[PDB]
């Protein structure tokens, strides 16, 4: 999950040098931040949406 | 340049447990679903015998 700042039109991302044996491809989509609860969390006090 | 130079010169961490009390548990649970039926059974039996006044007064 990579953050796209409000009103930003470009989102550059990278992964440093790696082995790609058995890689299958990429799937991607866009999400709202308020509509996405943090996973590394027992509870997320900023997830102010249901 | 000199005198003092001899020595040297965030957002959200998201805790959860805060300042409340301790908690405990036990496993002797749940008769209570029966009374919800006791109550609504005996409620009918009230009306049933109100009817038994009326059905004898009407004779």
């Amino acid at each position: 999950l990579y953050p796209i700042p409000a009103k930003a039109t470009n989102v550059p991302i990278s992964i440093p040098s790696r082995n790609w044996a058995a890689f299958r491809g990429w799937s991607f989509t866009r999400l709202k931040t308020k509509e996405t609860p943090s996973l590394g969390s027992g509870f997320d006090p900023y997830f102010v949406y249901s | 340049a000199a005198a003092a130079m001899t020595a040297t010169r965030m957002p959200s961490s998201g805790s959860s447990p805060s300042v409340p009390s301790s908690i405990i548990a036990e496993e002797k649970l749940l008769a209570l679903l029966a009374e919800l039926e006791a109550l609504s059974r005996q409620l009918a039996a009230l009306t049933q015998q109100v009817s038994e006044l009326r059905e004898q007064q009407q004779q």
